[PDB]
């Protein structure tokens, strides 16, 4: 393995260390920058992998990993630095997950202005995944607009999801961001404007969620669009999975493909802590 | 490692398709061809703003046939009205066959490929654009060491993606010994969308415009004319529909197309178009006296 | 999306035979035998039956029915003019006159009679002597006095020029004479298809052999049916074949 | 939704980049076989893994799609040229009751 | 895939040969791998 | 010259052509963009197939002072040449968002070029209007008869559009909508109805206020506008002549083919109705035989 | 350097089918005696003067004639250059012919002298009245004003030196000497025969005066011409094709036949 | 592989009318189209070209290639083109009426 | 360079106002469109058209396309000489003019009779008696249009192509009209039946066969006038003799 496939390995070591905190850096030690060096995917899956052991208890480890970040982000370097950054960046997401610390948004926020092609992406995600719930209405704003500007697509794809996690938890409080990232005619918006309806009103069978979801499901040509209602789902109706089965009964009928791909996940999703004989019967 | 590449997607704006075509229907049969002003970023989006033509030779597209010459000249004048950018690759066009990379368009293709390394080949089909749908491929040289390495699965990695064909044959053979082809999705803004919609003087001017009432007495005539002939079929088939299997039935004594499907849109199509003649007729009537 | 693969640009095949209901073969003109698709909305019962049709440019797949009327030899004259001579200008031959007003007028209109005696139907008609005999000429005269469509070929418009023209024009006249009946196929001489002999050693040959065994068959299939069947005219007597005379 | 995603799937059966009536001429037992495309030339040409070449025998039609030139399905449906000949000789239909004495 | 079927009009001996298919085209070919020149004779049908 | 002149039809390309030459000068703010038409003409109508900028700067302080380029423009239409030698210079488009009377003087510049008089293309990069988003205009010479001298104007030339074959499957494909506009199903043809009363509404009134304007704000008379104005009156509908009643008597005739129609589609539809009702006396056979069998069925599945 | 180009090798050949000619009115319609509908146009159906060509790929072609050619040198039935990918007629060929005609032209053919075929003195004086002085005292032919002979024969028994003769002396004097055979004519494929006829007389004409010797004149020379179930059709349809090329018909006066026969 | 053609007639390159560009009449003795420009009076296309017929039966005008002169190429001889542009690469056998005569030497 | 070559074809079949077929000379039938900047009533049968080959639609009609065979004949209309120069046979010349010269003129008289104009004239002799002269003398002094067609140098290698020649020959002395076409030495393809030899014997017939029902049937002539040339008449099928 070589490019991306030798990344793919590296960062796999992070999900079999999970857990064992204590030996979690002593494993991931000669993976990480300055005692490997042959190549640049080894440099940044070893902080990939790292953030993956601390995920949920990493409140010690953040502080660790940003420095290598702050190094980084006076530079838009190479594409040898973005592949570095770029590990650097999913992992203190990780570590800092439900922390709400201001120090890991601003940090980020130096990486996202660099306009790195990959680190953009996993920055993006990264304020969603500290920030997860808050509702800072700076975050919010800034994120959305700088969409528009951005001009590589992953970056844009990571943004709009990350908002999501940002509103989550907060309902009907969420209710006007909602409106705006559904009226646009940017696809990306409207890809992430399905999730943050998913994570605001997950678990609880609101009514009116679970009908933009359809009808933007169904109403709209473009494919990440569609796609993307259809998974979203899954997670509001979360407690309810009684009724998931009917209500996507629907979608699965229908021979467009990305809709098809999202059915089967919407049932992934919902019956996923116990199985539903139904469930089973519809994916086969 | 070395440098490692990973997929694109070559987004063709507006402008730029509409040009490519015009341009290949024109010089049709013979090969036409021209260069692509764009920019690259990311590492994902090859973004062409425009194209241009370039002047044709009877020695097709070839290697001197580009014009180095032609393109300084080219470029000042892009220079002066702040339409340049930066080059980033060609188009041909292709007639009658698929989309592919000939031999001699191999060794055109490969100086592209040298002085930009995200250099891309476009390969038009006019006489295949028949079809409701415009078939258009996008390629780019993966290097003769490459191959032996077995990095073509290097490029496929990092997403699902589309990973459409619309032609094989000979498309599949170049590909194994040479190319990585690129999917095509095509940018515009919320401005370009409104143009292209608009295609129409007849926005406001077609509903209380209208075609003479001697058209609409032919098409009452024919319509209940010909819905007697579907109905003395119908009558022929229904004497039957009850004896074993549907499908031997069709046959027979002819249920094919289903009569019964056939008469309910001969019905429907004329039906919706009658409240339309009279809709529009009496709006007319009252509101212009 | 379909309907504009239903329009133009299309090239003319026709329809060789089945082998699927949703699959056919067509031989194109552009001298190949192509298997294509065969889209939904279209007949399944001229389809079928050997008549010409229309595929599309460059996919090859049957997206569009061409009536048995279009892409004929030549029309009907029972819709146009029939030549305008009477049979009261043929002076002599009354003779010969009296047995082909038996074999065209007699079963034309009255078909319900031959059955009441229990005489089989009349058929093909020659017409064969020396040029100086008035043979058209009666023939011309017989086709205004009947009131039925009148049709029409020679031999060198069944000129094949391009490679399979040939045998087309012969699924052409006789669909067609069937389609519209009462009818009338006149094949104004055959010297050209009623050739004794044949070489069939090179192609030249072999078009003209197969018109003429698709000629036989399909005025074997012909009979019993309410036309008169092929008029027809030869010049020499040892122009005909066994097989065209039987 | 029956009739709008039928027509689809549809889309791709009609846009084919041909296919063409050969006929084997004669089976080679390393799964090609001898197949004249019927208007066209003489092609040695593998099969299809839905096909066997003693499924495959002299005087088989097979349906075979240019792209690789490779066989798909035999025509389930044959003509011989025999039948065209037969119908020059004649048989006229008679028993032995249109004779007597 | 496919072997295109010519027919041999005759060989010059010298790793070359003159076929004329019956695809129609007459084609400068080399007489090359896995084949000789004594197992290529006239009117023999040869694979391209 | 040639006084030929119609219409004046307009290819998809020139629309976005001249959105995207503003757009990559950055031009905004009231600042302009002018650039060469191409296309056919000594035709009577003008038909523009391409369009590229030439370098243009408009000053929005005095409006009185411009710059054009003419050496650009000759050594351009030269490149023009090797793309499709059958374009010449037949007019230039403006940026809008409107007409402008300095306009008069830009067009001085471009008869030294042309064979034809020259184009004037309003090229709305806004895209603002209720049909198509541009006027067009030609410069005319002509005396004027409400007793004033020899003016120069531009007087208008409808707007319609052609295009290539080619071209015409290419807009089709960037686009995905169903339209609202244009007609399609009854449905759409009801909305498109609304659409064009209300369109209807729109310029009547906007003809009440410009009388109004005349005679108490003090527009000058033109005879020439308010002429067409009374023939609007002579060729108007008129109401309970033997005219209008064979309009209701053809209402009547068509409302008879629709109720046989409503009907022909309810026998249609009783038939489907009893069809589906044998499909289910049929299905009731396979339903109790199924109970019967799923005894034997329960008891081996719990044994393995 | 655009028209350069197209000019490079290789291009494809066609013939002048006709000259169609349609009007230089572009400025709204062509009316030579087709009237044009619909839509007015510069130059898409209001086009200028034009050329029929009927291409070797096996179709004919309507162009606009090219700007570069002249309508002069567009007549029916010059063989004329075209694009090989377009169509456009860049220049103008001299006819070619079969490979069968290249072989008749000369390969100069030396003299041998009327000295060195001995005796047979007063036939030699004869056969000179015939072929040499009507070229050389066509001065004569002038005054006199007499008509051309159009071939002088040369029949006897086998083995008299007539072949001999007829080589050495058209080659001592001057003049194209082809090279024509009787069995040559007929051909196994038909009409092509008597095609090959026409490109012999072709040949002599370009390049007349010409003396062509025929070696053998008994392959058509065939007194039959009513024939019986037999492939003789061919053969004697390119004797009747001989006496049709000399027939006159104009420029064939300067050239003759010689021939020679054994029967 | 080569496309195997065949000469039907040498036109040699000048004396052609291959240049027409030069449209002037004033310049040169224009007998030949190297003759059509006086100032050289000498070559400005090809010494020598053919016409070729191919044997997909399809006629086109091909010159010199840069290993074979007019010594080696001649009327009526076998000769391989270039299979995508034509170009007389190698001269061959004299010509395809040959077949039976193949057999007769024993 | 820029007006790419467009493909030429003949309207076979109106199938619709938008439909038409053709028959291309490329060999195909198409089903072919109508650009609407040209007329939709100038498209009928036998009515040259050239048609786009990048979207195949009707780009306007064509006036009618005449073979170069057919145009060879006609620029043989050359010998000077006068009728004075026929001497000794100038009885035979006031004989040829009752069938030929005096309807051609004017073929309002020959109404007055009541019989059909008459058209065909045999020239047969022994040979060296100045047939071809004759032709060559009427051709000078009335000075029509005139195609001088040598009969077997009208047929050639390839297979049904020798109907398209002298179909469109008779499509030339139509319009043309009055046009007498002078067949010149007629016994090659004026043979008799014959066919049961070689494939040759049946060329001439599937040609001859062109010739009868072009001349007379349900198609007739009407002001073209034919004079045959033949060396002898014993050679001939006598249905064209008749
Ligand atoms: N019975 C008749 N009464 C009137 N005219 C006649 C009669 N018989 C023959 N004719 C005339 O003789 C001429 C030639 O005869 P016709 O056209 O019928 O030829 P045919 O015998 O079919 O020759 P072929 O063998 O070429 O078919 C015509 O003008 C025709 O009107
Ligand atoms: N009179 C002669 N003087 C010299 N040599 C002669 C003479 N007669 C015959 N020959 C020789 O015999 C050869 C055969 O004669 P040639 O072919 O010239 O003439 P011919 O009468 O047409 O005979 P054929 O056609 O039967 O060969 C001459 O080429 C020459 O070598
Ligand atoms: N009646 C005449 N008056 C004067 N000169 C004549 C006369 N008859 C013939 N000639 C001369 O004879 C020449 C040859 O006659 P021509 O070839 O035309 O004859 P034909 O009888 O058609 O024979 P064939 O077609 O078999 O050659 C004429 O060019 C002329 O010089
Ligand atoms: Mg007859
Ligand atoms: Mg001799
Ligand atoms: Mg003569």
């Amino acid at each position: 393995a070589q490019n991306w496939a030798k990344f793919t390995a590296t960062a796999s070591l992070g999900v079999i260390h999970k857990g064992n905190l204590l030996e979690g850096k002593k494993v991931m030690a000669p993976y990480l920058p300055g005692s490997r060096a042959s190549s640049r995917f080894i440099k940044g899956g070893s902080l990939y992998g790292l953030g993956l052991i601390y995920a949920g208890f990493g409140r010690d480890t953040t502080d660790y990993l940003k420095n290598i970040i702050v190094e980084n982000s006076g530079t838009s370097g190479d594409e040898d630095v973005d592949v570095l950054l770029h590990g650097a960046s999913l992992g203190i997401g990780l570590a800092a997950m439900g922390s709400a610390n201001i120090e890991v948004y601003e940090a980020l926020k130096e990486v996202l202005y660099n306009d790195s092609a990959t680190s953009g992406e996993a920055a993006a995600l990264g304020m969603g995944l500290c920030m997860l719930g808050t509702g800072k209405p700076e975050a919010i704003h800034d994120m959305f607009t700088y969409s528009q500007e951005t001009q590589h697509g992953n970056i844009t794809r990571g943004l709009a999801v990350g908002l999501a996690l940002i509103n989550y938890g907060r309902q009907e409080l969420a209710d006007d961001l909602i409106t705006k990232m559904l009226a646009s005619d940017e696809s990306l918006l409207r890809y992430g404007g399905a999730f943050t309806i998913a994570l605001a009103y997950a678990g609880t069978g609101n009514n009116s969620a679970v009908k933009r979801l359809l009808h933007v499901a169904v109403s709209d040509s473009n494919d990440d669009v569609r796609r993307a209602a259809v998974i979203a789902l899954g997670f509001v109706l979360l407690r309810d999975y009684t009724t998931v089965p009917r209500i996507v009964q629907l979608l699965s009928k229908s021979h467009n493909a990305h809709v098809r791909c999202g059915t089967a996940f919407a049932l992934g999703i919902a019956c996923a802590g116990k199985g539903l004989q139904s469930a089973i019967d519809v994916l086969d | 490692t070395g440098r490692d590449d990973t997929k694109e997607t070559v987004y063709i704006s507006s402008i730029a398709l509409l040009k490519m075509l015009k341009h290949g229907r024109a010089g049709v049969p013979m090969e036409v061809m021209g260069l692509m002003l764009g920019e690259f970023v990311d590492d994902y989006t090859v973004n062409v703003v425009d194209v241009f033509a370039m002047p044709q030779s009877g020695t097709g597209v070839s290697v001197e046939a580009v014009d180095d010459v032609f393109q300084a000249k080219m470029m000042d004048m892009l220079k002066q009205t702040g339409r340049d950018q930066m080059v980033v690759g060609w188009y041909h066009s292709h007639p009658g066959f698929g989309c592919w990379l000939s031999s001699v368009d191999v060794n055109t293709q490969k100086s592209f490929e040298q002085l930009n390394s995200r250099a891309v080949a476009v390969v038009v089909d006019p006489i295949q654009s028949v079809k409701g749908k415009v078939v258009i491929d996008a390629f780019r040289l993966i290097d003769t060491g490459a191959l032996i390495n077995n990095l073509e699965p290097r490029q496929t990695t990092s997403n699902t993606g589309l990973l459409n064909k619309a032609n094989i044959q000979a498309l599949i053979h170049g590909l194994n010994r040479h190319y990585y082809s690129l999917n095509i999705d095509y940018h515009k803004t919320a401005k370009e969308t409104k143009m292209l919609m608009n295609l129409h003087k007849e926005q406001w001017q077609s509903g209380l415009k209208m075609y003479d009432y001697e058209e609409k007495e032919e098409s009452n005539l024919a319509a209940t004319k010909s819905m007697v002939k579907i109905a003395e079929q119908y009558s022929k088939r229904i004497e039957e529909e009850k004896e074993l299997t549907e499908e031997e039935l069709k046959t027979r004594y002819v249920g094919r197309q289903d009569p019964k499907k056939h008469l309910s849109e001969t019905a429907d199509e004329t039906l919706e178009n009658n409240i339309v003649s009279v809709l529009t007729a009496g709006v007319n009537s009252v509101a212009i006296k | 999306e379909v309907k504009r693969i239903q329009s133009v640009p299309l090239v003319i095949g026709q329809f060789l035979e089945p082998i699927d209901q949703n699959t056919g073969i067509v031989s194109s003109t552009t001298g190949m035998s192509y298997v294509v698709r065969i889209l939904s909305t279209l007949d399944r019962e001229l389809l079928k039956p050997s008549m010409s049709v229309a595929l599309h440019r460059h996919s090859n797949a049957l997206v569009d029915i061409l009536p048995p009327d279009s892409d004929s030899s030549i029309s009907v004259m029972g819709e146009n003019e029939k030549p305008d001579v009477t049979y009261a200008d043929v002076g002599g031959l009354d003779m010969q006159k009296q047995e082909i007003r038996e074999a065209v007028e007699l079963p034309l209109v009255q078909a319900d009679l031959y059955e009441q005696i229990g005489i089989d139907p009349p058929r093909g008609v020659l017409l064969y002597g020396p040029p100086g005999t008035g043979k058209t000429m009666l023939v011309k005269a017989v086709a205004n006095s009947t009131k039925a469509a009148f049709i029409r070929v020679n031999g060198s418009e069944f000129v094949h020029k391009y490679l399979g023209e040939g045998p087309r024009m012969v699924r052409d006249v006789f669909r067609l004479a069937r389609e519209n009946a009462p009818s009338i196929i006149f094949i104004d001489e055959v010297d050209s298809i009623a050739t004794k002999r044949f070489d069939a050693q090179t192609g030249s040959d072999r078009e003209v052999q197969r018109i003429l065994i698709e000629l036989l068959t399909q005025m074997d299939g012909f009979d019993q049916s309410t036309n008169v069947k092929v008029i027809m005219a030869t010049n020499r007597a040892d122009t005909l074949d066994p097989a065209l005379l039987r | 939704n029956d009739k709008v995603r039928f027509i689809k799937d549809e889309l791709r059966l009609l846009q084919e980049p041909g296919s063409y009536v050969g006929e084997v001429i004669k089976i080679v037992s390393d799964k090609k076989v001898l197949v004249k495309v019927q208007p066209e030339g003489k092609y040695i040409v593998d099969v299809a893994k839905d096909i066997n070449v003693k499924d495959l025998k002299a005087s088989q039609r097979v349906c075979l799609r240019s792209d690789s030139y490779m066989l798909h399905k035999v025509l389930e449906n044959k003509a011989d040229p025999l039948v065209s000949l037969m119908m020059v000789e004649k048989v006229p239909d008679s028993t032995y009751d249109m004779v007597g004495g | 895939n496919p072997l295109s079927i010519g027919t041999l009009e005759e060989i010059i001996d010298d790793d070359h040969a003159i076929v004329t298919s019956p695809t129609m085209p007459d084609y400068y070919v080399s007489i090359l791998s896995f084949v000789d020149k004594e197992l290529l004779e006239p009117g023999c049908s040869v694979l391209l | 010259m040639s006084l030929q002149h119609e219409k004046v039809t307009i290819a998809p390309l020139v629309l976005l052509s001249a959105l995207d030459h503003y757009e990559r000068t950055q031009t905004k703010e009231n600042k302009r963009c002018v650039g060469v038409i191409l296309g056919d003409a000594n035709s009577s109508t003008i038909r523009v197939t391409n369009s590229f900028a030439l370098p243009f700067e408009e000053d929005e302080k005095n409006s009185d002072v411009w710059f054009l380029d003419h050496n650009y423009i000759e050594n351009m239409n030269e490149m023009c040449k090797k793309i499709n030698a059958k374009e010449k210079l037949i007019g230039w488009y403006h940026s809008g968002p409107k007409l402008r009377a300095s306009d008069l003087k830009i067009n001085e510049l471009f008869k030294k070029y042309t064979q034809n008089n020259p184009l004037l293309l309003i090229v709305d990069v806004k895209q603002q209007g209720v049909g198509l988003p541009t006027d067009a205009y030609v410069a005319i010479e002509q005396v004027k008869d409400d007793g004033t001298s020899t003016e120069k104007t531009f007087l208008h030339l409808p707007c319609t559009i052609e295009a290539e074959e080619a071209e015409e499957i290419g807009v089709e494909h960037l686009l995905r909508d169903v339209r609202d506009q244009a007609a399609g199903g009854l449905s759409i043809r009801l909305t498109n109805q609304l659409k064009s009363l209300k369109g209807l509404q729109s310029k009547l009134k906007d003809v009440v206020e410009y009388l109004d304007k005349v005679i108490n704000k003090e527009l000058p008379i033109n005879h020439t506008i308010l002429g067409k104005l009374q023939d609007v009156f002579n060729l108007l509908p008129n109401l309970g002549t033997p005219d209008d009643d064979e309009i209701d008597v053809e209402n009547h005739d068509r409302i008879n083919i629709s109720n046989n129609l409503q009907k022909a589609l309810t026998v249609k539809t009783n038939d489907e109705l009893m069809v589906i009702y044998i499909s289910n006396l049929v299905r009731s056979i396979i339903a109790f035989d199924d109970l019967i069998e799923n005894k034997i069925q329960n008891k081996k599945i719990q044994e393995q | 350097e655009k028209i350069k180009n197209n000019r490079q090798l290789p291009y494809l050949v066609a013939n002048v089918v006709e000259v169609m000619d349609m009007n230089e009115i572009e400025d709204k319609e062509n009316s030579e005696s087709t009237t044009q509908g619909g839509n007015v146009n510069l130059d898409n159906t209001a086009v200028g003067k034009a050329a029929v060509v009927k291409t070797s790929s096996r179709q004919t072609v309507f162009l606009p004639m090219v700007g570069l050619v002249d309508p002069d040198k567009l007549k029916p039935n010059d063989l004329v250059g075209v694009n090989k990918d377009s169509y456009l007629i860049l220049d103008t060929l001299p006819s070619e012919f079969d490979s069968r005609v290249k072989a008749m032209e000369v390969d100069e053919k030396p003299t041998e002298t009327y000295s060195d075929v001995g005796g047979l003195d007063k036939q030699i004086e004869e056969l000179v009245e015939a072929i040499v002085l009507p070229m050389k005292r066509a001065d004569k032919f002038k005054d006199m004003g007499i008509r051309a002979p159009k071939g002088a024969l040369m029949y006897g028994p086998p083995g008299t030196g007539k072949t001999l003769l007829a080589r050495a002396c058209a080659a001592q004097t001057n003049a194209t000497f082809l090279k024509l055979a009787a069995p040559q004519l007929v051909q196994m494929y038909i009409g092509e025969g008597a095609k090959l006829v026409r490109d012999a007389f072709a040949l002599a004409k370009e390049k007349a005066p010409t003396i062509i010797f025929i070696d053998e004149l008994d392959a058509i020379g065939t007194k039959r011409f009513d024939s019986e179930k037999s492939g003789d059709r061919e053969v004697q349809r390119t004797m009747l094709e001989l006496l049709n090329q000399l027939d006159g018909f104009s420029s064939d006066d300067r050239v003759k036949v010689l021939a020679a026969t054994n029967r | 592989p080569l496309q195997v053609a065949r000469c039907t007639k040498i036109i040699k390159g000048n004396g052609e009318s291959d240049e027409t560009t030069t449209d002037n009449n004033n310049s040169g003795n224009s007998n030949s189209n190297s003759n059509q420009q006086s100032t050289d009076a000498d070559e400005d296309d090809e010494d020598a070209k053919y016409v070729i017929n191919l044997k997909q039966i399809a006629k086109f005008v091909v010159g010199l290639g840069e290993r074979v002169s007019p010594t080696d190429i001649e009327e009526g001889m076998r000769v391989g083109v270039d299979r995508s542009k034509y170009n007389i690469e190698l001269p061959l056998p004299p010509r395809i009426d040959p077949s039976v005569t193949m057999m007769t030497v024993e | 360079l820029q007006s790419i070559g467009q493909l030429i074809g003949e309207v076979m079949k109106e199938l619709s106002e938008e439909k038409y077929i053709v028959k291309a000379s490329s060999g195909p039938r198409y089903i072919v469109g109508v650009r609407n900047s040209v007329d939709r009533s100038k498209l009928k049968k036998g009515v040259r058209v050239t048609l786009d080959i990048t979207t195949l639609t009707i780009m306007r009609i064509l006036p009618r396309e005449t073979d170069p065979l057919v145009y060879n004949m006609t620029s043989f209309e050359q010998g000077e000489i006068t009728f004075d120069g026929i001497g000794g046979l100038t009885e035979q010349i006031r004989e040829l003019r009752e069938v030929i010269e005096l309807p051609l003129k004017n073929p309002e008289i020959f109404q007055r009779v009541g019989i059909k104009p008459p058209k065909g004239v045999l020239l047969y002799g022994p040979p060296g008696t100045g047939k071809t002269l004759l032709a060559k003398a009427v051709a000078a002094t009335i000075g029509a249009n005139f195609i001088f067609s040598p009969a077997s140098g009208i047929v050639d290698k390839y297979i049904g192509e020798s109907a398209r020649i002298i179909r469109e020959m008779f499509a030339y002395a139509k319009e043309h009209e009055p046009c007498i076409i002078f067949m010149d030495e007629v016994d090659a393809i004026g043979g008799r039946r014959f066919s049961e030899g070689t494939s040759a014997d049946r060329e001439i017939q599937r040609t001859l066969m062109e010739l009868l029902t072009q001349m007379d049937g349900f198609d007739n002539l009407g002001q073209t006038k034919i004079i045959m040339a033949t060396n002898r008449p014993d050679t001939l099928d006598p249905a064209l003799l008749r």
